[PDB]
């Protein structure tokens, strides 16, 4: 297939090894040596998103800068797996550094809540743009997919699994590039792990089947994401989670007639039930994905350096603009006079 | 062809 062109790819691969080696050194320093603020340093502006255990737009009083503040109710974080998972999220976000990961600025806790203050990404979630437009062209989806491929290559090299890929967790920045947010399920995993967690439509079969699993679940989820971006809906699609699980385990995927054959081939190898055959999980690792024909036009270095023109630049009216986010109920934020779950969150 | 079109909540410990 390659003529010359192979030598350039090989050198590129050695450079990836060199980069990941330095990246691991930087990560470990921060991972082994991690209250950078308090609540009254900020003004509440707007709720940007809500889950079971919320993310708020806030304004730092002193500097006037805007941030996204994730608030976790300490008592609500149990829920069990919540506890460990909240500690995973903070420790991981304070140690990683990559162009497509949202940056944690401060973290702190009080009597009632845990707080993580992140850079505000005003372009909105991919989710709402995708639902509004319907589906992305294959070049458009490819541009976003490439950033996820590189982000997972980075995370997996640090023994980190992400475990909640979906358009809801992908923010579009002012240059049209992706920022991955929400590391609530991310975990450092040397080999296998066993927690049943994730989002139903994006769960790999081995999670559903209560098998010990590894980083290959992220590559399955990439297949789901690429399919959803290019089709407008995910490949395993039903009203109830139990029906979704049955379709996932069946090992059967149907594609829209407008999908290119290159796209279908890539997706069949990502959405592969057999782990001995799933792309990302073979001898050549991520390079089976990066060298796939569907990515033939992708300049991986140029993506990383953010040199590629983005498909879509979100409009920004100014600092603190929330026009690219949907509206949510604005519930009260209350802090108790008495500390709650102090010992159960000592490490935070 | 019917499925969930809104934001999807993640599951922490129990599948169904
Ligand atoms: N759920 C998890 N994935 S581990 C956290 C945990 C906390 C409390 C109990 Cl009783 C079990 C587990
Ligand atoms: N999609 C979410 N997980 S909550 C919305 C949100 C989260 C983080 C940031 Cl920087 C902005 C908005």
């Amino acid at each position: 297939h390659m003529g010359a062109a192979a030598a350039k790819k090989g050198s590129e691969q050695e450079s990836v090894k060199e980069f990941l080696a330095k990246a691991k050194e930087e990560f470990l320093k921060k991972w082994e040596s991690p209250n950078t603020a308090q609540l009254d340093h900020f003004d509440r502006i707007k709720t940007l998103g809500t889950g079971s255990f919320r993310v708020m737009l806030v304004k730092h009083k002193e500097t006037g800068n805007h941030y996204a503040m994730k608030i976790l109710d300490k008592q609500k974080v149990v829920k069990l797996k919540q506890i460990e998972h909240t500690l995973n999220e903070k420790r991981i976000l304070q140690a990683v550094n990559f162009p497509f990961l949202v940056k944690l600025e401060f973290s702190f806790k009080d009597n009632s809540n845990l707080y993580m203050v992140m850079e505000y990404v005003p372009g909105g979630e991919m989710f709402s743009h995708l639902r509004r437009i319907g589906r992305f062209s294959e070049p458009h989806a490819r541009f976003y997919a490439a950033q996820i491929v590189l982000t997972f290559e980075y995370l997996h090299s640090l023994d980190l699994i992400y475990r909640d890929l979906k358009p809801e967790n992908l923010l579009i920045d002012q240059q049209g590039y992706i920022q991955v947010t929400d590391f609530g399920f991310a975990k450092r995993v040397k080999g296998r792990t066993w927690t049943l967690c994730g989002t139903p439509e994006y769960l790999a079969p081995e999670i559903i089947l209560s098998k010990g699993y590894n980083k290959a679940v992220d590559w399955w989820a990439l297949g789901v994401l690429i399919y959803e971006m290019a089709a407008g809906y995910p490949p395993f699609f039903a009203d109830q989670p139990i029906q979704i699980y049955e379709k996932i385990v069946s090992g059967k995927v149907r594609f829209p007639s407008h999908f290119s054959s290159d796209l279908k081939d890539l997706l069949r190898n990502l959405l592969q039930v057999d782990l001995t055959k799933r792309f990302g999980n073979l001898k050549n690792g991520v390079n089976d994905i990066k060298n796939h024909k569907w990515f033939a036009t992708t300049d991986w270095i140029a993506i990383y350096q953010r040199k590629v023109e983005a498909p879509f630049i979100p409009k920004f009216k100014g600092p603190g603009d929330t026009s690219n986010f949907d509206d949510y109920e604005e519930e009260e934020i209350r802090v108790s006079i008495n500390e709650k779950c102090g010992k159960e969150f000592t490490e935070f | 062809a019917a499925g969930r079109t809104g934001r999807r909540q993640a599951i922490h410990d129990i599948l169904v």
